[PDB]
């Protein structure tokens, strides 16, 4: 019955400003305190801010005091997070969570906020050529921001596929590899294509990977 | 700093099938709290009947924000027993304080 | 701020096992202590509140105990859907704080990595950078170490690693290590090697190639 739907996560320049919203349903919204919790990629959970049912009490983590503001509109069952003077370490998934009690009983699926001065850019896709079992792959390098999806042969190759979580490079651009193991017997007759999609730059690449 | 809630009257007597209303009174420093209504069994186990903010057990806040009606609707004979309320602040410091216990006596029609 | 710690940081267990995770608060928090589960790619969900109360809908094989500073989460007859990360959280004092998390993965048999090394593609060399990729495929347990040597010189500072989630079918992990160099630096050296250490190997393994 309970639904929390976050929206608003985008790429924003450091020092800028951004408002997240969360639409709630399945419970009497105004009867319940509300909370925001965030998770930076690969890290744990950090409580951000909370607000009472009537809106008169607010609470903040020290890392966001003087910068973030929490509010709500009971007339449209909506919770807000006003994020001002953003810093790079504010990059995280932001979860909307119900807080009427000594626990957090329901969490939305989150929205990803990216704070960075790097500019949006589609990836460069390079081949990882095979040189009983053979390994091959695609290097998906220098894209920004997250996310990218990868498949092989439009989904016909899934067994033995490993698409790694992206790393943030020292340049501030992301990179990942997707690799797969295939029988060496097949290499001279089978075609291996990696399909890469990067919605933030409207980029689509189909890179065919060949013995070298 | 705040003293535990009071739960009144110490003995409430009603007859079978009528409504029984206790009043739990609690001085609110803010609105980050929950107020629970408990029944204590003779074996000293406690069961939560209802909570504010929110069946036959109802909790309503009175306009002074301090007093709460806690009502058993169509009270049955086996509703006779021991009741109390407990207030929990949620922030900035969580704590629970229970009231002194009261008795409901529900008599045969 | 109340500091939450958890022990152990990760553990391996079999279906049907009973395990316990430990949580410690740096100050007394009575029973204001919650436990959450999180699986990769999704929001956390509440398991235990008030340190021993089971959230409605959670299987009864989960339980919690403790008060004051030391708390325990026990999962009996561990089921395949219980392999996840577990966090404790104090609700005693703002700022609310979460433990660092404990990962529970599935204990399969030790499996050594198959190790592959990929030179940079000629396509990438055209752009002026060179990535060398070392792939550790389908190993268990997760702990592994990868070291790079270029013409015997130990490389540090210029590589990044990424690790997959545990596989659903064979319960293994894979890892990639990417070594980034300029094109000019790449073309000054001859032998590129990654050395891999893993408890499944009776010795470190070194895979290498000669540029050219």
């Amino acid at each position: 019955e309970v639904q929390l739907l976050e929206s608003g996560g985008v790429l924003v320049q450091p020092g800028g400003s951004l408002r997240l919203s969360c639409a709630a349903s399945g419970f009497t919204f105004s009867n319940f305190g509300m909370t925001w919790v965030r998770q930076a990629p690969g890290k744990g959970l950090e409580w951000v801010s909370g607000i009472s049912g009537g809106g008169r009490d607010t609470y903040f983590a020290d890392s966001v005091k003087g910068r973030f503001t929490i509010s709500r509109d009971n007339s449209k069952n909506t919770l807000y997070l006003q994020m001002n003077s953003l810093k790079g370490e504010d990059t995280a998934v932001y979860y909307c969570v119900k807080w009427g009690n000594i626990y957090f009983d329901y969490w939305g699926q989150g929205t990803l906020v990216t704070v960075s001065s790097a500019s949006t850019k589609g990836p460069s896709v390079f081949p990882l050529a095979p040189s009983g079992t053979a390994a091959l792959g695609c290097l998906v390098k220098d894209y920004f921001p997250e996310p990218v999806t990868v498949s092989w042969n439009s989904g016909a190759l899934t067994s033995g596929v490993h698409t790694f979580p992206a790393v943030l490079q020292s340049s501030g651009l992301y990179s990942l590899s997707s690799v797969v193991t295939v029988p060496s017997s097949s290499l001279g007759t089978q075609t291996y294509i990696c399909n890469v999609n990067h919605k933030p730059s409207n980029t689509k690449v189909d890179k065919k990977v060949e013995p070298k | 700093p705040w003293n535990p809630p009071t739960f009144s009257p110490a003995l409430l007597v009603v007859t079978e099938g009528d409504n029984a209303t206790f009043t739990c009174s609690f001085s609110n420093t803010s609105e980050s709290f929950v107020l629970n209504w408990y029944r204590m069994s003779p074996s000293n186990q406690t069961d939560k009947l209802a909570a504010f903010p929110e069946s036959r057990f109802r909790v309503t806040q009175l306009p002074n924000g301090r007093d709460f009606h806690m009502s058993v609707v169509r009270a049955r004979r086996n509703d006779s027993g021991t009741y109390l309320c407990g207030a929990i602040s949620l922030a900035p410091k969580a704590q629970i304080k229970e009231s002194l216990r009261a008795e409901l006596r529900v008599t045969e029609r | 701020d109340i500091q939450m710690t958890q022990s152990p940081s990760s553990l391996s267990a079999s279906v049907g096992d009973s395990i316990t995770i430990t949580c410690r608060a740096s100050l007394s928090i009575n029973t204001f202590l919650n436990w959450y589960q999180q699986k990769p790619g999704k929001a956390p969900n509440l398991l235990i509140y008030a340190a021993s109360s089971l959230h409605g809908g959670v299987p009864s094989r989960f339980s919690g105990s403790g008060s004051g500073t030391d708390f325990t989460l026990t999962i009996r007859t561990l089921q395949p859907e219980d392999f996840a990360t577990y966090y404790c959280q104090q609700s005693s004092n703002t700022p609310f704080t979460f433990g660092p998390g404990t990962v529970v993965d599935f204990r399969r048999t030790v499996a050594a990595p198959s190790v592959f090394i990929f030179p940079p593609s000629d396509e990438q060399l055209k752009s002026g950078t060179a990535s060398v990729v070392c792939l550790l495929n389908n190993f268990y347990p997760r702990e592994a170490k990868v070291q790079w040597k270029v013409d015997n010189a130990l490389q540090s500072g210029n590589s990044q690693e990424s690790v997959t989630e545990q596989d659903s079918k064979d319960s293994t992990y894979s890892l990639s290590s990417t070594l980034t160099l300029s094109k000019a630096d790449y073309e000054k050296h001859k032998v590129y090697a990654c050395e891999v250490t893993h408890q499944g190997l009776s010795s470190p393994v070194t895979k290498s190639f000669n540029r050219g």
